[PDB]
């Protein structure tokens, strides 16, 4: 199973209407990872932290997983979620996670700064940690915070997408990424494609390819997919939907329904799930003594 | 003498804590009677400790509770006093309720009557 | 004369020497109601392995004729036994009742409230929950359902009934997933099924009661991606 879950939406602000143009390339795109090879989706939405954040309930997601893109679901065989990276420099008045964050799938974010790396490590609740890798790193990544940060949670994520843009950039990638992977000791690491387009996607062999030549080896690569992309995956479904990580409104059936893999069969609305009578206390006994199922 | 104030809007977690309390207190109370209707003393230490986790549970959110779930319920070992020992009256005292554990809980009934509790007067209370 | 001296760092010092050498009767049951649950629990266990030797001696399968038949030849064993078909509807309608009261489901479903229903059950107390086991670490724990009798910190204990077998279950709750359905009062339309993980709450009751529950690192939930 794989996951890329850094999929750009042709939008950075409320004001701004998206194009039919830039959806049909969005199913596009979705076509082009569903003809390869790939498993999970989160398509990612960049806020801002001085912007005018809307007092709203049903409006603050422009996603539509429901009208548009369950029907590319039923030819697709696939998911999405939506996820928000918050661009924060500094601690300025806007705090409104509690809305955001429960709105949302996974929460991100981008810092720029120092302080603001601080506080989001400390006190902010976030998924993962993105960098500015088209620009340059803040000061210093040091040690002991990202490690007692990946050990509190949080992990760090590379955008491989990101170096297929322009010619200049991959310097200050590579310069970056060598450093996020020296001083996050090789844990928290999970890779994501930030591209806009089919036109700049890539496969399994390649990507794999690509950390290898940036620095991390080939195993920890793929069980930086298998394990730890599908488990911060995990994480923020149960913290948004469920409580905090406590009791979830998820079924759990044989091999079928999952909190991550069954989303459809999840009433979105608020949080049930209508399932049917499976569970008897009447005649029921052992699992391997039953014969009715 | 002060401000008459009269507020209506319970609140959802005391609401939470004491339909918790109440649950715990029946189901012990219906183990113990479907035990004790049909035979004798088969599981009598499994409903007691609902009780005591019940009484854990006044530790934690410091609620009371009227003088009639503690006077059912006892005061060491905490279990349910539907069936005692032995009743005994004016053995040179007032009242004794022996239990099997020994822990006896007595009443002052010899020195007068008409004496209520602070819950049971005529205005200190209001239901629902 | 090499600087790994074996016997001499360890052996033959005063501050390794205490390291190994390299040479080399109704009223005392119920005092404490913990043990005498523990006596309860243990004594259940104990005589279903005696009902298990009993009905292999009896060679009949059916359960309904080995309860009469313990009933006829064995009457100070059949006074520990469990009664699974007694505790069924002593407990089931209770907690249904107990959580449509609780969290507010009535007939009236489109008003309903799920973050105030989840920290509702929080909140609740599991002691008398029908709850499966639908994903463990262990193979062999799951396909279990029972209802409580008693909460653990970190295990976890029910009851289940097989062909013959009546044995207090115990299941260890650090690496499992739980499920229980809540239904609603129509015929076949509509349920409710919910899930826990016992490896999240690792807490008594009392303290579940007062705490209010916090993110953890969650590394150790592979398996519920893995199965
Ligand atoms: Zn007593």
């Amino acid at each position: 199973m794989l996951v890329d879950l850094n999929v750009p939406w042709p939008q950075n602000s409320y004001a701004d209407k998206v194009t039919s143009q830039a959806v049909n390339n969005l199913i596009k795109t979705l076509s082009t990872l569903h003809m390869l090879g790939y498993t999970h989706i989160a398509i990612n939405f960049t806020v801002n932290h001085s912007e005018k954040f809307p007092n709203d309930v049903k409006l603050l997601n422009p996603i539509d997983i429901k009208r548009r893109f369950g029907e590319l679901m039923d030819r697709t065989g696939l998911k999405l979620y939506s996820r928000i990276t918050l661009i924060i420099d500094d601690p300025s008045k806007g705090q409104s996670l509690s809305k955001i964050s429960q709105a949302f799938d996974i929460v991100a974010a981008l810092p720029i700064s120092e302080k603001g790396l601080t506080l989001s490590t400390t006190n902010l609740d976030i998924d993962l940690l993105t960098f500015q890798y088209g620009s340059r790193l803040p000061t210093f990544l040091k040690h002991k915070s990202i490690c007692s940060c990946v050990n509190r949670g949080v992990k760090l994520e590379i955008v491989y997408g990101y170096a297929l843009r322009d010619v200049q950039a991959r310097r200050q990638f590579v310069s970056n990424v060598r450093s996020v992977i020296r001083s996050s000791r090789s844990r928290g690491i999970v890779i994501g494609s930030g591209a806009m387009s089919p036109l700049e996607c890539r496969n399994i062999l390649g990507v794999t390819s690509l950390i290898k030549n940036l620095g991390l080896p080939s195993d920890r690569c793929s069980k930086a997919m298998g394990d730890l992309a599908s488990l911060v995956l995990l994480n923020g479904r149960l913290r948004n939907k469920s409580h905090k990580q406590t009791i979830v409104t998820g079924g759990g059936s044989g091999n079928g329904d999952d909190v991550v893999n069954d989303v459809q069969g999840i009433d979105d609305v608020q949080t049930i799930k209508v399932v049917k009578r499976s569970m008897d206390a009447e005649q029921l006994g052992h699992a391997s003594k039953r014969h009715k199922p | 003498n002060g401000t008459l104030l009269v507020p209506p809007p319970r609140t959802i977690a005391n609401q939470d804590h004491f339909h918790r309390l109440n649950y715990l207190y029946q189901i012990s109370a219906y183990q113990t009677r479907a035990r004790q209707k049909a035979r004798t003393d088969a599981h009598t230490p499994l409903a007691r400790n609902y009780i005591k986790s019940m009484d854990l549970i006044s530790k934690k959110t410091k609620t009371s509770l009227l003088p009639t779930i503690k006077r059912t319920i006892c005061k060491k070992c905490h279990r349910l006093l539907w069936t005692p020992k032995k009743l005994e009256i004016t053995s040179d005292g007032a009242l004794s309720v022996m239990c099997g554990c020994g822990t006896v809980k007595r009443f002052n009934i010899g020195a007068d009557p008409n004496y209520r509790t602070y819950s049971e007067r005529e205005g200190n209370l209001l239901n629902s | 004369m090499d600087r790994t001296q074996t016997f001499i760092k360890d052996c033959l010092f005063t501050k390794c020497l205490e390291d190994p050498e390299k040479p080399f009767d109704y009223q005392r049951i119920n005092k404490n109601s913990k043990i005498a649950l523990r006596e309860y629990i243990n004594n259940c266990k104990k005589n279903t392995k005696k009902c298990l030797k009993l009905a292999y001696e009896n060679k009949i399968t059916d359960k309904e004729d080995l309860l009469h038949y313990i009933e006829e030849k064995h009457p100070t064993i059949y006074e520990s036994l469990p009664q699974y078909v007694d505790f069924v509807p002593m407990y089931k309608e209770l907690w249904i009742n107990y959580i449509k009261e609780l969290l507010n489901i009535t007939k009236n479903l489109k008003t309903f409230n799920g973050s105030l229903a989840l920290l509702k059950l929080s909140m609740a107390d599991y002691n008398g929950a029908l709850l499966r086991v639908t994903k463990s670490k262990n193979k062999t724990l799951i396909g279990l359902q029972g209802i409580v009798i008693w909460d653990s910190q970190k295990f976890f204990i029910m009851i289940v009934k097989g062909n013959i077998i009546d044995e207090i279950k115990c299941i260890p709750k650090k690496g499992t997933v739980f499920q229980f359905e809540i239904p609603i009062s129509d015929d076949d339309d509509s349920a409710l099924r919910y899930s826990i993980l016992g490896d999240r709450f690792k807490y008594r009751s009392v303290d579940r009661a007062g705490r209010k529950f916090k993110s953890r690192r969650c590394d150790d939930m592979l398996y519920y991606i893995q199965n």
